[PDB]
């Protein structure tokens, strides 16, 4: 995890091979790739309680809300198993509405 | 590690509590005391130099 030490991008392996009176190190490393920008917020207040991602970043496309790796695009939709709660939205500086979907009371009809 | 990309940076300062062990609830719920802390201290260096 070291930065650089290993190449350049995110480490991931690495071989080596011997050469006269020294060593050549095949660094394999990941570098990110074709990025797009988005609308983001810290936090998403709903019912009063602020809800923060518990891993990941709150995006946004245009007219919906996601949640998302933080490293590669791939996004769900917030639910109570994506997020935790804590205090209530007051205090934090940027906090956005939209509504958190609980799974269990769908589920009860 | 490759192209940069931008991100605001109190979410950069929540990343990096994340990464000592601190939810970043902490962060953002003292935000303005972190970041009058970080003043200070930025300030308290240039008058030892
Ligand atoms: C943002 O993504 C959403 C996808 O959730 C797009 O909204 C539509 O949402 C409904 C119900 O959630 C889906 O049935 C549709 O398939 C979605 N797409 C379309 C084209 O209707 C939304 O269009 C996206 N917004 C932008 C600006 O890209
Ligand atoms: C990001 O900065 C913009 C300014 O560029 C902020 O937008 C202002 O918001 C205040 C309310 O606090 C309004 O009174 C101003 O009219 C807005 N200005 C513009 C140019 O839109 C925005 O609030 C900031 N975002 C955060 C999360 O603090
Ligand atoms: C997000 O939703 C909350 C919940 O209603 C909004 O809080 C209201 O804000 C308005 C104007 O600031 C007040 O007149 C109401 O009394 C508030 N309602 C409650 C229940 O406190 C909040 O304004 C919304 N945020 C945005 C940006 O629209
Ligand atoms: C955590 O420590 C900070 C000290 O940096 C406290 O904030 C200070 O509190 C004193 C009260 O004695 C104020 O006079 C200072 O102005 C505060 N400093 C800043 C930068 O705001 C803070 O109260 C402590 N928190 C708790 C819960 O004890
Ligand atoms: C994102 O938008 C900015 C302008 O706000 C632009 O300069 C940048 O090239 C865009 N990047 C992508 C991947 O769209």
């Amino acid at each position: 995890k070291r930065v650089d030490f290993c190449g350049k991008g995110y480490h991931l392996m690495s071989f080596p091979q011997s050469a006269p009176h020294g060593v050549v190190f095949l660094h394999v490393t990941y570098v990110p790739a074709q990025e797009k920008n988005f609308t983001t917020a810290p936090a998403i207040c709903h019912d009063g309680k602020a809800h923060f991602p518990r891993e990941g970043v709150f995006v946004s496309n245009g007219t919906h809300w996601f949640v998302t790796q933080r490293n590669f695009y791939e996004p769900q939709i917030i639910t109570t198993d994506n997020t935790f709660v804590s205090g209530n939205c007051d205090v934090v500086i940027g906090i956005v509405n939209n509504t958190v979907y609980d799974p269990l009371q769908p589920e009860l009809d | 590690a490759g192209a940069a990309l931008q991100i605001p940076f109190a979410m950069q300062m929540a990343y990096r509590f994340n990464g000592i062990g601190v939810t970043q609830n902490v962060l953002y719920e003292n935000q303005k005391l972190i970041a009058n802390q970080f003043n200070s201290a930025i300030g308290k260096i240039q008058d030892s130099l």
